[PDB]
């Protein structure tokens, strides 16, 4: 998918 | 208060008799539904919400496939078909707001079974 | 084994008090998961509050609640917390535990967060008890 699991982080930036 | 604006819109309520269709949508913008995944969950009366689509269109495990989701533009909508009486509760849709910043539910939809 | 997340420390409270939640996981893990307390005012729809991240404790708030609440957690690993000071009416609300999946395109930009387990709730009650029109929020 394009979608990638954080693996439990809520955000990323 | 009272009356008010959603920043992602659901009708107040949908109804239809046992058997039929029902169709709830939701109505965002590109910083959420336009650009994010929507998820949608159920709310029982007293109930905990519990997830029935999640990434537009995919169903947890228990979810039956009666429930199905899709998503077009600032769009989503969530059909549910063989309506059964236990299926009244409230529904939400879900998503990510880039803009806002925050996981952003639209208004609600009460279903009503009759 | 049962499969649950129990909210707790819900009551009424006067405006400009405080009171803490907790949520305790119980036959579900949190390794791999975000948690985020939602709550749900008075006849309203469902609000993201705050939430916290699992890998790095990273923590975070509506702008409505910044300031005044405060997400973390504790070594047992399965127990998280929500301090709230400076209440206010409109915080009146019963308060979910919800494990959130995450997921992000390789850029950011585009995030997919959903929640797919959720508490029954703990109610919060914030008023005087004097509100000029019935309930209070």
């Amino acid at each position: 998918r394009q979608l990638i699991n954080t693996n439990g982080s809520w955000h990323i930036n | 208060g009272g009356g008010s604006q959603s920043v992602v819109t659901q009708p107040p309520s949908v109804s239809a008799a046992p058997g039929q269709k029902v169709t709830i949508s939701c109505s965002g913008g590109s910083f959420n539904i336009g650009n994010n995944y929507v998820s949608w969950y159920q709310q029982l009366p007293g109930t905990a919400p519990k997830l029935l689509i999640y990434d537009n269109d995919n169903r947890p495990s228990g979810i039956p496939d009666r429930f199905s989701g899709s998503k077009s533009g600032t769009s989503a909508t969530l059909d549910i078909t063989g309506l059964q009486t236990g299926d009244e509760a409230d529904y939400y849709c879900g998503t990510w707001d880039s803009s806002l910043n925050v996981v952003v539910f639209g208004g609600g939809t009460k279903l009503t079974v009759l | 084994m049962e499969v649950q997340l129990v909210e707790s420390g819900g009551g009424l409270v006067q405006p400009g008090g405080s009171l803490r939640l907790s949520c305790v996981a119980s036959g579900l893990t949190f390794t791999n998961f975000a948690v985020s307390w939602v709550r749900q005012a008075p006849g309203k729809g469902l609000e993201w509050v705050s939430a916290i991240s699992s890998s790095d404790g990273s923590t975070y708030y509506s702008d409505s609640v910044k300031g005044r609440f405060t997400i973390s957690r504790d070594s047992s690993m399965n127990t998280l917390y929500l301090q709230m000071d400076s209440l206010r009416v409109e915080d009146t609300a019963v308060y979910f535990c919800a494990r959130a999946v995450v997921s992000s395109d390789i850029t950011y930009t585009y995030w997919s967060k959903y929640f797919d387990y959720w508490g029954q709730g703990t109610l919060v009650t914030v008023s005087s008890g004097s509100t000029g029109g019935g309930g209070s929020g």
